């Protein structure tokens, strides 16, 4: 039975892993639609902001971690919070030790670690969300994929959210030809909000939900936010 | 509390489930073995086989050497044998180090024995599956034979066996040693004690073993030896010297 | 008892869940922002002469310019405002200056998480989440005037008018009609008092409700019994001349 | 300021024959001020007397630690603590906290309840052994009293004249100081009856 | 963990009980019988031990009676191993106001801790309380003698005559009637002596059957003297009675 | 039967915890990896899975190196693999400090066998769930070992695990036997490769993409070095010759 | 580790191990307070069924928390033990370190806040007990009454009863004050207190237990010879009103 | 007997609307059950009625059934037909004893 | 991540009872019939001695074990248990008594260091208790010899004679009748081979009967050869020959 195996995190079951932490990767796409595309030379992150009311004002789906990082999140925002912490922290030390920035790679390893410890521990939990971190680090440009469960992929493009695999079909056509485009910021990013309309399908897009975050080369962690996304449609 | 076998507390009978599953089914391995008393020896032969032509028999380990003089027979699992070998070689340096002398297979036996039992009390740790059979020929005693068993149970032997062949080996070693009026037999050469050895074991087993499908343990005065294949086979071979 | 670290089939914890049941059944709190204040509202109820109903309020002050007014359970909200205060109070030592109410919502939601057998991410030394919502609102210097709702999930939202209570999902959608962007702290007062009224199956009092306000010339102020009930007195003569 | 001399302090013991004698002076000062001629220094675990000069701080410390570790061994076994028994138990708690400051000088007397053989201990600061069964002496004046009772001492002296041999070397010991002045008390011991007499000697 | 490998029976109850108290009590009602007579020159106190035997020493009479001071000793039903760290850390909280003001204990501070630790053990960290309800024969100067119970609920309660252990019902009923209200010793060791015989069951009161100890001024023996009774001073008593039978 | 499914604090009747069958399971339901002792060396291959043009090549190769000299590749589940040889790698930096040596193949064995034993005896820690196939050289000879999940490892001449365990066993049973061991460390890039094809033909709902690793004391001095470059490229077109299709 | 859950929640948004904490109030004794405008005035019962108790020695209902305020309660005894001491160490607290007088709202605050604490701590139950708290403030002629569940809610009342029949206390004192009129002499409000605790405790007028709070430490209990008479003349009242 | 047994998804609001509770019997009720109760007995004269209720704390119809029952056979035992008051309040003391039994948690 | 068991173990029942005592005290009926006699001119405690091999030492095999010189114990009930059990005994009986006192525990102070152990564990979680009883046999020179009953609860009581494990009653009706004080301790010697005899029955030697006694003294248990200064040990344990002479010895 389902109530059998779940109780506490300790459990393997027959399947191979936890039914609870299946739960934790259902969650993500509950969560915000953010899609996550990179040329060689710069990474762009576009996310949908979504609110709750009109009287409502938007919760943010970029988190600047430093001056030249930000991710984005989907699905449980209490962890996404106590994971941004983390990162902080980790950048932090990195520059207070070694004068090293934090890597993409060398950050998502930390974590993945970070998660097998919270998925032995029996009171501990999959964090229950999902993240597309990028950075422009001197291994250049970067787009990573982190799961609550301590997997992670480092990707030319990639969506977690409201049908990933609608914007999955999306950039594995455009895909060949934004790549090659390597010195021009403009295109990659005129290709993110291309793709992330037709994700949708019982929403529509507009300029204050829309949020657009580069990093690269000579892009330092900049987000276009609001108003400023209309120049990008 | 929960129950009496989720965790580790006592049955509805006052027995404990956990200790008497750990006796059977740990020598059902393919293992068996059978330890005897030299004069100035002290022989194991103990089972121990490979199943692939691509498994290193080498690095396979059943027969430990736990200090430069003292052996450790384990039957029993490779995660629950690791377990014990470190507890036991810890113990041995320590008493090397702090008593200042080498380590006797009857302290090693006691202080083991005590450690398991706590272990079974707990809930949320196990006793231990493997049996622990502790070989040297001691300084202090003459060559001995000590083993230890899974419930903290613990008791000192001549000569001992385990596994279902435990009846045969017995009775032809203990009408043996009412003829001869004595449970160690006389002769110096090692070599002669493990061909004595093989003679008890090919005649209860009802077979004779391979180099590769036997491993014996020989322990000396201030010497634990395993012997290689080839001398394995001398051995076969040189009772069949005889024949 | 109830997992604590068990998800549903969506991934929604049933400790978040059953955290929504309590909030659900206390009195309606209900502010507006505005241009000019915040406004804060509560029903306070019950009017008995064995009661001292004016010796109790729902309208706390955590800080000379920051106030909740709550809903759920009350006894919950104790610890939620001794952690509150300890941090606005460290931080008013570390800068001289206002703290901001997203950023008290966050400190607060971190030791929200905290229930049940701990975790090796974090040590859980509680039992069961918080059972209050609150509405915090306050002033800062650089966003001015400004409206949060604490969720005991985690989730903190942004607002310029929100109910929460018993009574929220009517007193929501007044709140939209009533809102437009001209709305100042004087209409917006007298106002909250038409919603009280209405949803009242009573006469309304001032031993049944309070108001409260904010200006940046006196920080959080609490709109007392005596100017409370003026208004009140205002409210009913201008009302029963419309019928 | 003195470590043990604000007060000073002398103690003694001897056996007669079956039975002992405890003496101790009462002076009480500030310095070589002093102040008061009665401080009493000796109490009693039933048939353990038990004397400690030194300072005055210290000498309590210990006497509240041998009452609760003699009521709850007097409690759990039905029996009151013989002095054997006590000398052993005086010497265990001096070497637990022995690198804890102690400037104390504990002296035991009493017969004992299970072969009657009058028995006297003296203790150190450290909690060295003082194996004796003519006198032991401890405290400031302690070389004085050694060279005084060696050769005052006379053995197995029965209540009356062990009585006038304890008094005579003590009142005599105590002329060549002042920090032995301000009154005396002897007491004479045996299991039957305790007499305690009040001895007359200077003030400065 | 350590949820679904445990239970919690340290909670309420859907009447407002803890189920390890209530049966704790249950425990206590058919171990060995304590009886507590307060008088206004002493206090008699008398136990039966339940079942004795010539394999049994009947020689230790202290079996149930413990000193905890020479000022108060408790009379004890329940079990031996329960009773044994609440005496031990009792006789231990005596040392400790003992050093600090240099005087005794009261009773009834000293109760109001013990009953603390009991109430604690149901309060926190799930363990297992006590099964052993104490008998408090006790002195103070501003309340005269007095006599207690407390209970592994840590509920304690101000008694002149008390029962606990079995056939508790038997003997407060006859003891009710018989109480005087101001009385010496041997008129309270007559009646003591008198319900003793008829709460045990057919001819088998004997001394040895028996722990007596009573608490007495004295004036060859010091204030508040307490005497337990070793065997040939209970056999004395009941011929003098004559209640034997 | 029950209870052992769960937990592991506890021992099965069948001398097998049924929570640890499920283990085992988990690493036949990844990928192959395989590893291959020669004759002077070990040389590691892996098959990495191709589901999209949106991975990016050797940023996620699942060959992760531990101190100087091993190489260490598994098959199950990817956070596993990781934190399993995170641990590997602080026991690793901690041996080189106080040794003043590197850390042995068979030093490591142990270090993980005692990592996963320990989760193994605790119901309240839950074990790995993948194989992981290391080796290298040191000062005391090339090693190749297997670490499977119970806490269970031994030396081997040659090593698979994962989905394709079966195939890649039976090509390099052969190879083997031909062999002395496996010849050069430069043949055995080439029969790595036809092994690797072997075991692709139980996957064949995705493409591949080779991987080959090597450390090798006559062709690397003693470090563990990616193959890459023209040795990977006759490698795969080796296999391709005589293994066709 | 013993800090993890022992109080969950219900699915209905209360707390399963609350409810059954004010059980054990409603089984227990009863306690009252009612206010004149003069003194505060606390009846507790001491319903003695049995003659085997000795009563000096049995314990008290009333605690000082500090001189001129008081706490009583319904509940069990064991449970009250560790809430009333931690609050005599409050009073103690504050007179240390502020050098002033207690103010009987703060110490509400923290009887309210340890039974809070425990609800919310795991590893921990919350108390068996319900209180009244009352005194006066420091300078200050007007009463104070103040009531704390072991929920840890807390409110001011102008009076309350609280354990068995509570409903009955206070349906009879409903008709029997006004906010506009409470009483000015202590003798007539002790007569209304005497009688509503006459009307639960069944007999008694030595089991009822009255001490009257007047302002800043003049606390004083009244005696059964009092209490008898106060009976004698409810029974003249009641048939002058027949 | 308690209706705390009872899942409120079996009672089913809407058709099951009542849930009714037991009140005891107070005082007015005490001289009513007893008087219907008394009408089928032979008594003595010296017998009150309304004594025996005023002493009774609040006590269940239960009680009041159980006294006449347990009045009429001391008279039995005694050989009589006549019941007097003295038998109808030993019976009172003894099932008011027990119904006010709950030391320690009631009766703090 | 590791434990979290701080919930007991112990817990009671609706009856007032303790499961995990209950249960424990099954294993300790089934045990080994052992007993103790005070023969007033000592204490002879026996214990059946068992191999579990003929082929096996019964040197290193614990049945009777020297808590402290004077002093034994014997048990019933679970033997790992009482292993454990009797080196707790031993270490806290050396280091807080035998220079603090300046020698042994009393019996009976003994007894209660022993009961102690008991109830914490039974009182704690994480840990089951202890599953065993013993006869603690003994001579204190403030307390002559002893016998007691120790509980696998901790509950202790004082005996002159007893027997506990398989078959209990009817061996102490024949001690009863044979001895009631002051006898020689050779001659309970005699008497508990013949109480044991009629108790086991299959095959019965002295070579199956493990005997000790505390109630001798001999140079050698002063521990020198020299002049006196102390008393020392009276517990000793006899070989097999020896018994075989007292099972002789009518």
């Amino acid at each position: 039975f389902r109530n059998n195996y779940d109780g506490d995190t300790v459990t393997f079951s027959p399947t191979g892993r936890l039914f609870q932490v299946e739960y934790a990767l259902e969650a993500i796409k509950q969560g915000s639609v953010t899609v996550g595309l990179r040329s060689n030379t710069h990474a762009v992150l576009v996310a949908l902001k979504r609110n709750a009311d009109e009287l409502s004002s938007y919760q943010k789906k970029i988190i600047k971690c430093d001056e030249h990082m930000g991710l984005s999140l989907a699905g449980l925002a209490p962890d996404a919070r106590v994971l941004s912490n983390y990162l902080r922290q980790q950048c932090n030390y990195s520059s207070l030790v070694f004068n090293r920035k934090l890597a993409v790679e060398r950050a998502g390893h930390l974590l993945c670690d970070k998660a097998q410890k919270n998925t032995q521990s029996y009171g501990g939990r999959p964090y229950g969300v999902g993240l597309l971190i990028i950075g422009y680090d001197k291994s250049g440009a970067h787009l990573l994929e982190f799961q609550p469960s301590g997997n992670v992929t480092e990707l030319y493009g990639t969506a977690i959210g409201a049908r990933s695999q609608g914007a999955k079909t999306y950039l594995e056509r455009t895909l060949d030809t934004f790549i090659k485009i390597d010195g021009n910021p403009d295109e990659l990013i005129k290709a993110g909000v291309e793709a992330i309309s037709q994700s949708l399908r019982d929403e529509s897009l507009t300029v204050d939900n829309l949020s657009i975050a580069i990093v690269g080369k000579d892009t330092p962690f900049t987000i276009y936010d609001g108003e400023a996304v209309a120049k990008y449609i | 509390a929960g129950y009496d076998r989720h965790i580790t507390i006592f049955s509805p009978e006052g027995r404990l489930y956990q200790v008497e599953y750990a006796f059977k089914a740990t020598n059902q391995t393919n293992i068996n073995s059978l330890a005897v008393r030299g004069k100035d020896c002290t022989v194991v032969i103990s089972q121990k086989k490979v199943p692939d032509k691509l498994l290193d028999p080498t690095t396979v380990s059943y027969i430990f050497c736990i200090s430069r003089t003292i052996g450790m027979v384990v039957n029993g699992p490779i995660p629950d044998a690791r377990n014990a070998a470190l507890r036991a070689k810890a113990e041995a340096a320590e008493f090397r180090y702090k008593y200042g002398y080498d380590m006797p297979c009857d302290v090693l036996a006691k202080r083991m024995a005590n450690l398991s039992q706590i272990y079974t009390q707990r809930a949320y740790m196990r006793p231990l599956g493997v049996i622990l059979t502790f070989v040297s020929v001691d300084e202090e005693l003459g060559p001995s034979i000590y083993k230890t068993d899974p419930a903290g149970y613990y008791v000192g032997y001549k000569a001992t066996a385990t596994g279902p062949k435990q009846q045969e080996i017995t009775t032809n070693l203990e009408n043996h040693f009412k003829k001869s009026k004595i449970d160690h037999i006389n002769e110096e050469s090692w070599e002669k004690v493990v061909e004595f050895a093989i003679t008890h074991m090919i005649d209860a087993l009802g077979t004779e073993f391979s180099k590769n499908d036997l491993e014996v343990g020989v322990a000396t005065k201030d010497k634990f030896f395993t012997l290689s294949a080839e001398n394995i086979e001398e051995r076969l071979v040189a009772i069949a010297e005889q024949d | 008892d109830r997992g604590v670290s068990t998800f549903s089939p969506e991934g929604r914890l049933f400790q978040v869940e059953y955290s929504l049941e309590a909030i659900k059944l206390g009195s309606t709190a209900i502010g507006i922002a505005t241009k000019e204040g915040v406004v804060l509202g509560v029903e306070k109820r019950a009017t008995s002469p064995l009661l001292e109903s004016d010796s109790i309020e729902k309208i706390v002050e955590i800080d000379r310019h920051i106030g909740c007014a709550m809903s759920g359970l009350t006894a919950d909200a104790r610890s939620m405002i001794e952690h509150a205060r300890t941090a606005a109070v460290t931080h008013n030592l570390y800068y001289d200056e206002d703290i901001n109410v997203e950023s008290l919502t966050q400190s607060v939601c971190d030791l929200a998480l905290r229930f049940g057998e701990g975790a090796s991410g974090e040590e859980r030394l509680m039992s069961r989440p918080f059972g209050v919502a609150l509405l915090i609102a306050g002033h800062d210097a650089d966003d001015g005037y400004q409206l949060f709702h604490a969720e005991p999930s985690g989730t903190f939202y942004r607002y310029n008018a929100k109910a929460i209570g018993s009574g929220s999902e009517g007193a929501q959608a007044e709140l939209l009609n009533e809102w437009h962007s001209s709305l100042t702290l004087k209409e917006a007062e007298l106002l909250v008092l038409k919603i009280l009224k209405q949803v009242m199956e009573e006469k309304l009092d001032e031993n049944n409700a309070q108001l409260s306000c904010i200006t940046k010339q006196d920080g959080f102020k609490i709109y007392d019994n005596e100017k409370t009930a003026e208004l009140i007195k205002e409210l009913k003569e201008k009302e029963a001349a419309e019928s | 300021s003195d470590p043990s001399s604000i007060n000073g302090g002398i103690v003694v013991a001897m056996t007669g024959k079956d039975c002992v004698a405890i003496a101790c002076d009462l002076r009480l000062g500030s310095q070589s001020l002093g102040v008061s001629n009665k401080f009493e220094k000796i109490f009693h675990y039933g048939h353990v007397f038990l004397g400690i000069t030194g300072l005055a701080t210290d000498v309590t410390t210990l006497n509240e630690m041998f009452r609760y570790k003699t009521n709850l061994y007097k409690l759990k076994e039905e029996r009151a603590i013989e002095p054997e028994t006590f000398t052993q138990l005086v010497s265990s708690s001096l070497y637990e906290r022995r690198f804890g400051p102690y400037f104390v000088g504990p002296v035991v007397a009493g017969i004992n309840s299970k072969s009657g053989k009058p028995f006297i201990a003296g203790f150190d600061l450290i909690g060295c052994i003082d194996e004796a069964k003519d006198f032991i002496v401890s405290g400031t004046a302690s070389d004085q009293l050694f060279g005084m009772c060696e050769s005052l001492y006379e053995p197995n002296l029965e209540p009356e004249d062990l009585f006038e041999t304890i008094s005579q070397a003590l009142l005599n010991a105590a002329d060549r100081d002042a920090l032995s002045g301000w009154g005396a008390v002897v007491y004479i011991i045996k299991k039957d009856e305790v007499v305690k007499r009040y001895l007359k000697m200077r003030q400065d | 963990g350590s949820r679904r490998y445990d239970s919690r029976t340290t909670i309420f109850s859907p009447e407002g009980r803890l189920y390890q108290v209530e049966y704790a009590l249950e425990s206590i009602s058919h171990a060995g019988t304590a009886i507590g007579i307060m008088a206004s020159d002493g206090i008699v106190l008398a136990a039966e031990r339940k079942v004795t035997s010539t394999l049994l020493e009947q020689d230790t009479s202290t079996e149930k009676l413990y000193k905890l001071n020479d000022k108060i000793a408790v009379a004890v039903a329940g079990l031996t191993a329960d009773a044994e760290i609440l005496i031990n850390t009792a006789r231990i909280h005596a040392q400790n106001y003992l050093k600090t003001y240099n005087e005794d204990i009261p009773v009834e501070i000293l109760v109001r801790r013990l009953s603390d630790i009991k109430q604690g053990y149901t309060q926190h960290g799930g363990l297992r309380p006590f099964g052993v309800s104490f008998i408090y024969a006790g002195y103070d100067d501003r309340y005269g003698y007095q006599l207690y119970t407390s209970n592994p609920s840590g509920n304690y309660t101000g008694w002149k005559a008390i029962s606990v252990g079995a056939n508790t019902s038997a003997a407060q009923t006859l003891l009710q009637m018989d109480y005087k209200d101001d009385m010496k010793v041997d008129d309270a060791i007559e009646l003591a002596l008198k319900t003793l015989s008829k709460t045990t069951d057919s001819s088998a009161l004997t001394y040895d059957r028996l722990e007596f100890a009573t608490i007495r001024k004295g004036a060859n023996d010091g204030e508040v003297y307490q005497k337990i009774f070793k065997p040939q001073e209970i056999k004395d008593i009941l011929v003098k009675t004559g209640i034997t039978k | 039967g029950t209870g052992y499914d769960l937990s592991n604090s506890v021992f099965s009747p069948d001398g097998r915890n049924f929570q640890v069958e499920y283990a085992v399971k988990a690493v036949e339901n990844g990928t192959t990896s395989i590893g291959i002792k020669c004759n002077d060396g070990v040389v590691f291959a892996v098959e990495k899975l191709i589901t999209s043009k949106l991975l990016v090549p050797q940023k996620n190769v699942k060959i992760q190196v531990v101190d100087r000299h091993i190489g260490c590749v598994y098959s199950g589940l990817i956070p596993d693999g990781r934190h399993l040889v995170n641990r590997g790698r602080e026991e690793a930096a901690s041996f080189k400090k106080l040794y003043k040596t590197p850390i042995p193949i068979p030093a490591f064995a142990d270090r993980l066998g005692q990592y996963v034993q320990a989760h193994t005896l605790y119901n309240s820690v839950r074990p790995f769930g993948v194989s992981t196939i290391f080796g290298g050289v040191d000062k005391n000879g090339a090693h190749l070992y297997m670490l499977e999940p119970s806490g269970s490892y031994w030396g081997y001449k040659g090593a698979a695990t994962g989905k394709g365990r079966q195939s890649a066993k039976a090509e390099l049973e052969k190879l083997v036997d031909h062999h002395p061991e496996g010849l050069s460390a430069r043949e055995a890039v080439k029969q790595a490769a036809k092994i690797i094809y072997l075991a692709h033909e139980d996957n064949k709902e995705k493409d591949f993409e080779l991987e080959i690793s090597w450390c090798s004391l006559s062709e690397t001095n003693g470090l563990h070095k990616f193959v890459k470059g023209d040795l990977l490229q006759e490698a795969i077109d080796f296999a391709q010759k005589e293994i066709n299709g | 580790g013993y800090d993890r859950a022992l109080s969950i929640f219900s699915p209905d948004g209360h707390i399963f191990q609350v409810e059954y904490a004010l059980e054990a109030v409603k089984r227990g004794t009863c306690a009252v307070g009612v206010k004149g405008k003069n003194c505060v005035v606390l009846g507790c019962e001491r319903r003695s069924t049995l003659k085997l108790q000795d009563t000096r020695i049995t314990p008290s209902k009333v605690s000082k928390i500090d001189s001129h305020v008081v706490l009583s309660f319904s509940g069990l005894n064991a449970d009250s033990r560790i809430l009333i001491e931690k609050a005599r160490v409050e009073a103690q607290s504050h007179r240390l370190t502020l050098e002033d007088p207690v103010t009987v709202e703060y110490l509400t605050r923290y009887v309210a806040g340890v039974q809070q604490r425990y609800t919310q701590s795991g590893g921990v139950r919350p108390f068996g007990v319900s209180t009244l708290i009352a005194g006066f403030d420091p300078r200050d002629d007007e009463p104070k009454l103040y009531q704390t569940e072991p929920s840890g809610i807390y409110s001011s009342w102008s009076a309350q009863t609280i354990g068995r029949n509570s409903k009955t206390v206070r349906e009879f004192l409903e008709k029997n004050y006004d906010r506009k009129e409470p009483p000015a002499t202590v003798e007539e409000c002790v007569k209304l207190t005497v009688r509503s605790l006459l009307e639960v405790v069944q007999t008694g007028a030595k089991n009822i237990e009255i001490t009257v709070v007047k302002p800043d430490s003049d606390i004083v209990a009244l005696s059964s010879e009092e209490i008898n008479q106060y009976v004698t003349q409810i029974e003249q009242e009641k048939q002058e009103q027949q | 007997n308690k209706i705390e047994t009872l899942d409120p998804a079996l009672i089913r609001p809407g058709r099951i609307d009542r849930k009714i509770l037991f009140e005891n019997p107070d005082l007015s009720t005490k001289k009513k059950i007893l008087g219907i109760h008394t009408s089928k007995m032979n008594l003595s004269e010296d017998v009150n009625l309304e004594t025996l209720v005023t002493t009774k704390d609040d006590l269940s119809g239960a009680d009041i059934q159980a006294m006449c029952t347990e009045a009429g056979l001391l008279a039995l035992r005694e050989r009589r037909m006549q019941v007097t008051a003295e038998d109808f309040k030993q019976a009172k003391e003894r099932v008011m004893k027990n119904k006010v039994e709950e030391n320690l948690e009631g009766l703090y | 991540m590791t434990d979290r068991y701080s919930f007991s173990l112990t817990t009671f029942s609706p009856s007032g009872k303790l499961g995990q005592i209950d249960y424990a005290l099954t294993a300790v009926k089934q045990g080994v019939t052992s007993l103790g006699i005070k023969a007033t001119n000592g204490v002879v405690i026996a214990t059946e001695k068992k191999s579990s091999s003929p082929l096996a030492m019964s040197e290193t095999l614990s049945k009777v074990s020297l808590l402290t010189p004077d002093i034994g114990a014997v048990y019933s009930g679970m033997g790992p248990d009482y292993r454990v059990l009797v080196d707790k005994s031993r270490k806290v009986a050396h280091t807080s008594y035998k220079r603090i006192y300046g020698e042994y525990p009393p019996t009976k102070l003994l007894v209660s260091e022993v009961a102690k152990i008991m109830q914490e564990a039974t009182q704690s979680g994480g840990v089951r208790p202890f599953g065993v009883s013993l006869l603690i046999a003994g001579h204190d020179e403030f307390n002559g010899f002893s016998l007691y009953q120790v509980d696998p609860s901790g509950s202790y009581f004082p005996w002159k004679a007893t027997a506990i494990g398989k078959g209990s009653v009817a061996a102490k009706t024949f001690l009863e009748k044979r001895w009631n004080d002051e006898l020689e301790l050779e001659d309970a010697i005699h008497i508990a081979l013949l109480t044991l005899k009629e108790s086991v029955e299959g095959e019965f030697n002295g070579d199956t009967i493990e005997l000790a006694i505390i109630g001798d003294e001999n140079p050698d248990l002063l521990g020198y050869t020299g002049i006196p200064t102390d008393k020392g040990p009276r517990f000793r344990k006899l070989t097999s020959q020896e018994i075989n002479d007292r099972l002789e010895a009518l």
